[PDB]
């Protein structure tokens, strides 16, 4: 027991099902990280490809080896709010730029 | 010149600076936290 | 000697010279030749220059073929067959085909990778078979005097590298699948932070990934294993074994993706004066100024 | 003003096997059924199940 090299495969593939529209984290072939996801027609991959990065090194998509399908990943918002506020008033006025 | 200025500081995130590695998400999830305050103080110092 | 366990006392001729011939060509690598994908990344349209485990251009290779015949030797087992993998290896594989029983066979010799060739450590063995690749990497039990046979024409002795009743408690056990009507096959073993890594090509001068094992231990040894048979002689078909090895360093490549991820060119950052220049700028065709 | 941040939830897992399956249940499909007298033993050994 809590030995060998014969386990079970019941933990990881509990769901085995990704969204599309959502910010949730990944770990993907050894890579974490968060970021949202969407379906796009890719025909680029080969039988030993299965991550998309740039020259920069960052992840920008992958391909599922269970429906065959592609995405491609995006940084999720986190971005900061620019409020002016009066002297002696209740509640500054705010602002989201972009 | 200012696109380049930016650049450089943006690729700074991904250097290890003698840590482990460069993201903090991996750190946190294969060392103890008695033990992983070591791998976090080399990329604060880093960056700043 | 390879293991710590006799497994058989059959007839040995004498310790032969066997030189460790050296081949006539030079490594290029302008075309591709000596570079390899990334693991699982794909890259379009874009130039990296990336620091990792490649061959030195402009460098000799070294054959470590061990045909052998009804006889047998105890020199083989020897060094300078058994070198130290310190980091790497290159290897360039000839597909020796036979026409015996007019049916197109592919069979060659065999790489076993190790530390101390124990029961207690990991031994890593790429034993190719007819129009299938086998990689296993298990607890194995390694002989004093291992040898592999031939399917096709079988010599007069019998393979026995590994003797075990259970198996082993083994990390990897996976099977590839190679063209049987080829000319040259290419391979990439090397170690970096404890991991493993392998490559394989078939076709092409760029190679393709084949698993990546974590293991802790840091290996130094590997040695091929020979190849006895009754086919390759004198007197039967003219066909010969060759196994060329060079040994790997870190250094500096220079990539080029194309509109579709396949390698066009690439540079060795330590070749000449003018390739200097290019993994500086990181483009194939620098401006006019002057470079320190 | 501070940055607005959020904690996601249900993370995505995804990696290839090194090892092949057991395949236990072709091997308890077959079409043979062994007599009581003989119980043959099959052992399974570094796989996934
Ligand atoms: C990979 O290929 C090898 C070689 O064909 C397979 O080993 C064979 O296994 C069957 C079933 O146990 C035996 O009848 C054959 O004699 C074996 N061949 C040899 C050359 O020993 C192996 O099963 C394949 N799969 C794995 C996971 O290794
Ligand atoms: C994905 O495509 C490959 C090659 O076409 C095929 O072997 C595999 O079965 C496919 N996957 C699924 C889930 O159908
Ligand atoms: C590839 O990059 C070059 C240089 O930026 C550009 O001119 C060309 O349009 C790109 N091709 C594609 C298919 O994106
Ligand atoms: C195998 O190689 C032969 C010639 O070398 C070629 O005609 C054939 O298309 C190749 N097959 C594959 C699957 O690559």
């Amino acid at each position: 027991i809590n030995s060998g090299t014969t386990c079970s495969n019941d933990l990881l593939y509990s769901n085995t099902e990704i969204s599309t529209g959502v910010c949730v984290n990944y770990d993907l072939y050894g890579i974490t990280g968060q970021g949202i996801f969407k379906e796009v027609s890719a025909a680029y991959y080969n039988n030993w490809q299965n991550l998309l990065y740039d020259s920069n090194g960052n992840i920008i998509g992958f391909k599922d080896f269970l429906t065959n399908k592609t995405y491609t990943i995006l940084p999720c918002y986190s971005g900061r709010v620019s409020a002016a506020f009066y002297q002696n008033s209740s509640s500054p006025a705010l602002l989201y730029r972009n | 010149a200012n696109a380049q200025a930016l650049n450089s500081l943006l690729q700074q995130l991904f250097n290890k600076f003698g840590a482990i590695s460069s993201s903090l998400q991996e750190i946190l999830s294969r060392l103890d936290p008695p033990e992983a305050q070591v791998q976090i103080d080399r990329l604060i110092n880093g960056r700043l | 000697v390879i293991g710590d366990f006799n497994c058989t006392n059959s007839f040995i001729n004498d310790y032969n010279k066997t030189i460790p011939r050296i081949s006539e060509d030079v490594v290029d690598v302008s075309l591709g030749l000596g570079t390899y994908y990334v693991l699982n990344r794909v890259y379009l349209n874009t130039t990296l220059l990336f620091t990792g485990y490649f061959p030195k251009s402009g460098a000799n290779f070294r054959d470590l073929a061990l045909k052998g015949s009804i006889y047998l030797s105890t020199l083989w087992y020897k060094p300078p067959f058994l070198s130290d993998f310190n980091n790497g290896i290159f290897s360039k594989v000839k597909n020796t085909k036979l026409y015996v029983n007019n049916t197109l066979y592919s069979e060659f010799s065999t790489i076993v990778i190790g530390s101390v060739f124990v029961n207690t450590s990991y031994t890593i063995v790429v034993q190719p078979h007819n129009g299938i690749l086998e990689i296993t990497a298990c607890q194995y039990t390694m002989c004093e005097y291992p040898h592999t046979v031939c399917k096709s024409k079988g010599s007069i002795r019998n393979e026995s590298w590994h003797i075990d009743s259970s198996e082993p408690l083994c990390l990897f056990k996976k099977n590839f699948t190679y063209n049987v009507s080829a000319d040259w096959l290419y391979f990439h073993f090397y170690q970096e932070r404890g991991v493993f890594y392998a490559y394989y090509a078939d076709v092409g001068m760029p190679t393709t990934f084949l698993f990546s094992l974590y293991l802790g231990t840091i290996l130094s040894h590997y040695y091929v294993m020979p190849l006895t048979c009754n086919a390759i002689s004198s007197n039967t078909d003219n066909e010969t074994l060759e196994y060329w090895v060079t040994p790997l360093s870190r250094r500096q490549y220079l990539l080029n993706f194309d509109e579709h991820g396949v390698i066009t060119n690439a540079v060795d950052c330590s070749s000449s004066f003018l390739s200097e220049i290019q993994c500086k700028t990181q483009s194939f065709a620098p401006n006019t100024g002057v470079y320190d | 003003l501070s940055g607005f941040t959020v904690k996601p939830v249900a993370t995505v897992y995804r990696r290839i096997p090194n090892l092949p399956d057991c395949d236990i249940d072709n091997w308890l499909n077959n079409v043979s059924v062994p007599s009581p007298l003989n119980w043959e033993r099959r052992i399974f050994s570094n796989c996934n199940f």
